[PDB]
């Protein structure tokens, strides 16, 4: 949720709900997907909690996350008419002795529009 | 990064389809493969590499090396279409750009 419509340069918090699994154990992504349908990845962490952004969002967006209430936060600043897009939240996982890379869904999306 | 080809891949039920990537540098096997059937969110069949989920039904099955991979439906059913996409997290965890699977009836 926090999406809508919004006049280019707004601002804009998206929250994300997680349960039954717990933030202290599970790592949680933002990835959007434009009316195109195309995908993109907007943010993410580590294990050890360091964060990464492409360039497209660099410096504008924010994610951040709440391990005691369960909660991920997506900040969007100075919005641009390209972020107009759907947007999701996944938890990584990786299995395999190796980067948890994979963004694994439950988001169920949240419209945001830049207009 | 990731480039998938095809686009697009009529395919008639019964029959088998391959979807490929390509990437820019090595990455080793990580590498997932997910479904987004219209109208919904997207799914997971395959992650590091080859390695059907806990719920994919073994129709679906992933290959590669160096910077190819592939994922493979055996018998294609009504289920399964929608559009796939690759996504590489050896180096930097991104997607590919899709391949829409649409069923050729009568």
């Amino acid at each position: 949720s926090g999406p809508g419509l919004v006049q280019p340069s707004q601002t804009l918090s998206l929250t994300c709900t997680v349960s039954g699994f717990s933030l202290t154990s599970y790592g949680v992504s933002w990835v959007r997907q434009p009316p195109g349908k195309g995908l993109e990845w907007i943010g993410t962490m580590w294990n050890d909690g360091d964060t990464d952004y492409h360039s497209a969002l660099r410096s504008r967006l924010s994610i951040s996350r709440d391990s005691s209430k369960s909660q991920v936060l997506l900040k969007m600043n100075s919005l641009q008419t390209e972020d107009t897009a759907m947007y999701f939240c996944a938890r990584s996982q990786l299995p395999g002795y190796n980067l948890r890379g994979w963004f694994v869904y439950w988001g169920q999306g949240t419209l945001v529009i830049v207009s | 990064l990731m480039t998938q080809i095809p686009s697009l891949l009529s395919a008639s039920v019964g029959d088998r389809v391959t979807l490929n990537c390509k990437a820019s540098h090595n990455i080793n096997k990580n590498l997932e493969w997910y479904q987004q059937k219209l109208g919904e969110a997207p799914k997971l069949l395959i992650y590091y590499a080859n390695n059907l989920q806990t719920g994919i039904s073994s129709r679906f099955s992933g290959s590669g090396s160096g910077t190819d991979y592939t994922l493979t439906i055996s018998s294609l059913q009504p289920e399964d279409v929608a559009t796939y996409y690759c996504y590489q997290y050896n180096s930097g965890h991104t997607f590919g750009a899709g391949t829409k699977l649409e069923l050729k009836r009568a």
